[PDB]
RNA sequence: CCGGGCACUCUAACGGGACUGCCCGCGAAAGCGGGAGGAAGGAGGGGACGACGUCUGGUCAGCAUGGCCCUUACGGCCUGGGCGACACACGUGCUACAAUGCCCACUACAAAGCGAUGCCACCCGGCAACGGGGAGCUAAUCGCAAAAAGGUGGGCCCAGUUCGGAUUGGGGUCUGCAACCCGACCCCAUGAAGCCGGAAUCGCUAGUAAUCGCGGAUCAGCCAUGCCGCGGUGAAUACG
């Protein structure tokens, strides 16, 4: 009756529970659209199931913490796509080719000494 | 760079129209990494051009792009003791970049007070073949033809 | 010279307009419009002469404005300059008074650069 | 400036001499290194010599210069201008 | 903006509080 | 029946978190297994050279690793036997209830 | 304008002015002298005159050395000229073919 | 003016403001770490020796 | 929050994992090009790490040390001043010149750290800085703490302005023995230059640049717009 996946992006972690139904979606105690209200980035989160037509087929209970809304959005995108592969193993094809099943390791590069930021160097006047 | 021909970043298709070209345009609008702002401005503009002229915004946008693409450009090359403006064909990748760049820049030289509006209207003129954006393209091309004589210096 | 000695910008909201008086800033703008019960959002062109003299009367009696204010600040400086304290000296030579560095900068006080 | 909850600061060793001179009737010159001491109403009419790091500067106190510090009247830098 | 004390943004940049940025 | 373990070396910390958890599991009954409390890191950043050369540093850190073990069903069989246990030097123990 | 540094030495306004009249020879080439910077210094062997100057066509960096501070300055000028003349004419070399 | 200063820094002062940390190792008044009682140079010198418990080169 | 449970998140110790290992192709080989599998692919991203040597590079003022020099003083204590000066000149930065913006009000989403004459909930006085009460926390417990950009609403209407926040006047707060020279902060008033910058010149190839805020060392307080870290949002382009 329940289906699960773990999404991570940057510093955001999302626990997502897929349970069949009509499509209601909840993030941390609120509707999807309540929590991501005013964010174009949002509907990208529901993209894995749109790939396998599970759009309206599932309700989703979802936790989210750490990072920021966009990273959280990307985290969700991952987990619910793990949940789908879990809900059906043959879902891998038509999910892996969209690279929805992979986690990007791109995170904040550390601040280095001698620099102003990670790579931004201090301005020098040779002469 | 020196070693290899770099890899063109594949963009993620935009949420509203599913378009890599739209995404690219958004980023060009985007100042200070405020993409939400950037997204609104375009989509707001997409709303406006529909009100003013009832068509498909996507169709307008894409038509405006094809109109600002320089097919030929000049690139300098100092041959001997003089810098010749050599006429060159523009790669399709570069045609795109210049088109989207000039579109936004010309947009933001316009007098009306809101960005979405400027972005709207410039896309309307460029679609019809008017506006500073197309003027840029026309000019770049004219420079190239003007120096057709140096087209054998092409590398 | 409507109010108060100065002819404040019409077409503008009364709170913003009032700040065009020497001695009245945004803080004092929100104050006088409460104490007289006038909508702070209303334009000066749309005031009632009832409200005008209402707004006028309070503002001119509660606080020192324009001329008399400038007179004091000057006297205050004229005083420091005359008693000959350090703060005074800085005013006399036109140099900065609040302990800023003068090796560079201090241009607001010094004025544009004099070549040598 | 200094908290009003706290005192009106005078170095006591400066102040003491003031009251001493007030009683007997003022005044001899008072050499002090106390730049940090407030001119106080009791000091008015005196002439206090304020050390600026180098010289002791004679300062005749008046009704106008009460609230201030003693240092304010014995400037510490010699500057006659540039060039 | 960030340089004006009499505003919210200015008090943030400076890391203080007051009428224009209360806690 | 709380035991809180703190050391600069985690090999000698986990060493001793193990042995306390073994000792009272033997003489029973229940040891709540060694929970690894998040580490508090104290960093020191220094200029490498003694004079100028600001843009060149070296990073040093001091890590205090924390462990927690709970002996649930104590039975002073354990309490007395615990009083003598072979604890390494780089570790500090705290017992409370 | 033009800056002069006298490292661990005292010099006079006169001497400073001398250097300015000496650097002035570079004005010959009718090109922009941007932030010329002269550093005067004393070694055990003699004086050292350093200079860094930028121009629209490159930088000039030269060091002059001699027992006589004025000669040290003059040799600095000589080295600077030779550089400036190369900067101003090297481009003409390959006008053909 | 050095040894007199590493000394005067030890004796308690006339007012608690005048107190300041010196490096207990070399007598340095600047860049003195409270946690060690050491300056940045000594901090580095002992750490490289391994004579600072738990302290190690930090890399991430 | 309670029962309960440790699944999940996490936390932090130990392991597994990628080796051009596997298929196509070119190769004498080494390798290169492409494919699949995979979270990751051809050093996975970043870090620590810097050869013989060079610059008679830097530091006798961190320390050590040869030698030369000082010995009621070139040693030592103190009070005060100065290191903060200001016709000028250059380097690094902060904030800006505004509408992709500014202001108000309401409402979300981090990480890494720090904290017992310390961090301070919550209460009350004050427009406020702050003050007086007062609980918790040897701190994955309690606290700093609110992250900001963002989101939602409302105002501003292109003006040197509701842009900008310098300068100065006045009134206060706090630290400290003491804020004259020479502190930070709050409030009222003042409201400068600046309409995007000559010659010239700096940075950055991807979670980078840009932009947004958070922490810490030093530290009574702070002249930090600095430095070392931390995450949020997140590009453009590389023919050659
Ligand atoms: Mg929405
Ligand atoms: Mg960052
Ligand atoms: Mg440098
Ligand atoms: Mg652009
Ligand atoms: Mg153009
Ligand atoms: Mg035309
Ligand atoms: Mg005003
Ligand atoms: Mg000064
Ligand atoms: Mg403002
Ligand atoms: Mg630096
Ligand atoms: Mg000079
Ligand atoms: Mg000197
Ligand atoms: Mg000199
Ligand atoms: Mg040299
Ligand atoms: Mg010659
Ligand atoms: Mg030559
Ligand atoms: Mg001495
Ligand atoms: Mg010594
Ligand atoms: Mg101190
Ligand atoms: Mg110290
Ligand atoms: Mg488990
Ligand atoms: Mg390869
Ligand atoms: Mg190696
Ligand atoms: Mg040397
Ligand atoms: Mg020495
Ligand atoms: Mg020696
Ligand atoms: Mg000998
Ligand atoms: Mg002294
Ligand atoms: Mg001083
Ligand atoms: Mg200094
Ligand atoms: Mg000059
Ligand atoms: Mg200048
Ligand atoms: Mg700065
Ligand atoms: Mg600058
Ligand atoms: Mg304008
Ligand atoms: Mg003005
Ligand atoms: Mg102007
Ligand atoms: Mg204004
Ligand atoms: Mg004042
Ligand atoms: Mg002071
Ligand atoms: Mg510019
Ligand atoms: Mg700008
Ligand atoms: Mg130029
Ligand atoms: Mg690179
Ligand atoms: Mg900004
Ligand atoms: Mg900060
Ligand atoms: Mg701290
Ligand atoms: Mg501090
Ligand atoms: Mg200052
Ligand atoms: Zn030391």
């Amino acid at each position: 009756e329940q289906y699960y996946g773990t999404g991570r992006r940057k510093e955001a972690v999302a626990r997502v529970f897929l349970r069949p139904g009509n499509g209601k979606v909840t993030v941390n105690g609120q509707d999807f659209n309540e929590y991501f209200q005013g964010l174009v980035r949002a509907v990208a989160a529901l993209e894995p199931l749109r790939a396998v037509d599970a759009l309206g087929h599932f309700d989703a209970y979802i936790t989210v913490r750490g990072g920021g809304k966009s990273g959280q959005i990307d985290a969700i995108k991952l987990g619910i796509a793990r949940a789908l592969v879990q809900y059906n193993p043959d879902y891998r094809a038509k999910l892996k080719p969209l690279g929805f099943l992979t986690r990007d390791a791109r995170v904040v590069e550390r601040k280095k000494y001698g620099k102003h930021k990670a790579r931004r160097a201090p301005q020098y006047s040779k002469r | 760079a020196r070693r290899r021909r770099a890899e063109v970043r594949q963009l993620q298709p935009d949420l509203v129209y599913g378009d890599v070209l739209v995404t690219a345009f958004i980023n060009k609008i985007m100042r200070d990494g405020k993409k939400n702002l950037a997204a609104r401005i375009f989509y707001d503009a997409c709303k406006i051009i529909q009100e003013k002229t009832g068509q498909e915004p996507l169709k307008v946008f894409k038509q405006a792009v094809e109109n600002v693409k320089p097919r030929m450009e000049v690139r300098s090359r100092r041959v001997g003791g003089a810098n010749y403006q050599v006429p060159m064909e523009v790669s399709p990748r570069r045609q795109q970049s210049l088109a989207l760049r000039w579109l936004v820049q010309a947009a933001n030289q316009r007098p009306e007070r809101r960005a979405a509006v400027r972005i709207a209207h410039e896309l309307m003129d460029a679609a019809e073949g008017k506006g500073g954006a197309v003027k840029k393209k026309e000019d770049v091309e004219r420079m190239a033809e003007a120096n057709r004589a140096y087209a054998h210096y092409r590398w | 010279a409507r109010i108060a000695g100065v002819e404040i910008p019409r077409n503008k909201r009364v709170d913003v307009a009032l700040t065009y008086i020497y001695g009245i800033g945004k803080a004092r703008a929100k104050e006088a419009l409460e104490k007289t019960g006038i909508n702070p959002a209303t334009r000066v062109k749309d005031l009632t002469e009832a409200e005008v003299v209402r707004l006028r009367e309070y503002v001119e009696n509660t606080w020192k404005l324009e001329g008399e204010l400038r007179a004091e600040v000057a006297a205050n400086i004229k005083r420091l300059m005359d008693i000959g304290c350090y703060r005074g000296l800085r005013h006399r030579r036109g140099l900065p008074v609040r302990g800023q560095r003068t090796r560079t900068n201090a241009r607001t006080r010094k004025g544009p650069r004099k070549t040598v | 400036p200094r908290s009003l909850k706290k005192g009106v600061f005078v170095d006591d060793h400066l102040l003491e001499k003031v009251l001493e001179l007030n009683a007997k009737g003022e005044k001899r010159l008072i050499k002090t290194w106390s730049r940090r001491s407030t001119i106080v109403p009791e000091m008015v009419g005196h002439t206090i010599a304020v050390y600026n790091g180098k010289q002791h500067v004679p300062v005749y106190i008046t009704e106008n210069m009460v609230g201030h510090k003693l240092g304010e009247f014995a400037p510490t830098r010699t500057y006659r201008g540039h060039g | 903006g960030k340089g004006d004390r009499r505003t919210r943004r200015g008090k943030i940049w400076r890391g203080t509080y007051g009428k224009y940025r209360p806690r | 029946i709380r035991i809180k373990l703190r050391g600069f070396d985690h090999k000698t910390l986990d060493a001793s978190a193990q042995k306390i958890v073994e000792a009272a599991r033997r003489s029973g009954a229940q040891v709540s297994g060694p929970i690894p409390l998040p580490t508090r890191v104290r960093r020191f950043t220094v200029i490498r050279g003694p004079f100028k050369h600001k843009d060149s540093r070296e990073h040093f850190e001091l890590r205090t690793h924390n462990r927690l073990v709970d002996i649930i069903n104590p039975n002073r069989k354990t309490i007395e036997q615990l009083m003598t246990l072979d604890l390494p030097t780089g570790v500090e123990i705290e017992i409370k209830t | 304008t033009m800056n002069i540094t006298s490292k661990q030495m005292e010099i006079t306004p006169a001497i400073r002015q001398h250097v300015a009249d000496r650097l002035a020879k570079l004005e010959k080439w009718q090109t922009h002298l941007i932030n010329p910077h002269i550093i005067l210094s004393k070694e055990p062997q003699g004086f050292v005159a350093d200079a860094t100057i930028n121009t629209p066509n490159g930088v000039l960096v030269a060091s002059g050395k001699h027992e006589d501070m004025y000669t040290a300055i003059n040799e600095l000028i000589n080295k600077l000229e030779r550089q400036l003349n190369k900067l101003q004419h090297k481009g003409e070399a390959r006008r053909a073919a | 003016a050095r040894k007199a200063l590493i000394e005067k820094a030890k004796r308690t002062p006339k007012f608690k403001v005048r107190a300041y940390t010196r490096c207990v190792r070399c007598g340095r008044a600047r860049s003195v770490y409270r946690f060690f009682g050491l300056c940045r140079i000594c901090l580095r010198e002992l750490a490289h020796k391994g004579q600072l418990p738990g302290v190690r080169k930090a890399s991430w």
